[PDB]
């Protein structure tokens, strides 16, 4: 919480920003090769593990 | 047709006809508050499988 009171900026939590980049990572933006396109495609999904693991640890689906 | 004819009472299929009787049975069991309460408590809960199964079948979270 000091990192909130030291920093004028605070990043919003609850995984709302992870779904936000995964599409904001919208692809062929890595039209470069397709290795970075995987590097982003692999990365877009790693973002969501916290939004997953909670809805996971909560009811329903981590995915649905 | 004959089931409609033999019984001319249309009853709602599934959980509507299901969870309905259960509370009666429980209340029954509870109003009886003997040992047979447990069979009714078993029976009323025995009903809930099919809607659960339907939720099992449909792809949603049943206990919810």
């Amino acid at each position: 919480v000091k990192n909130a009171i030291d920093d004028g900026c605070v990043v919003p939590g609850a995984g709302a920003v992870e779904v936000a980049m995964a599409e904001a990572l919208i692809k062929h933006k890595p039209s470069v090769k397709g290795r970075a396109q995987l590097g982003v495609q692999a990365f877009a999904d790693a973002l969501l593990i916290i939004p997953k693991v909670l809805a996971q640890n909560s009811g329903f689906d981590l995915q649905e | 047709c004959r089931n409609v004819l033999l019984d001319p009472q249309l009853v709602p299929g599934g959980g509507a006809s299901e969870m309905a009787v259960a509370h009666a049975l429980t209340e029954k069991s509870k109003a009886m508050t003997g040992v047979e309460q447990w069979p009714y408590r078993a029976v009323a809960q025995a009903l809930e499988v099919i809607p659960r199964t339907l939720i099992q079948n449909c792809g949603a979270s049943t206990i919810r």
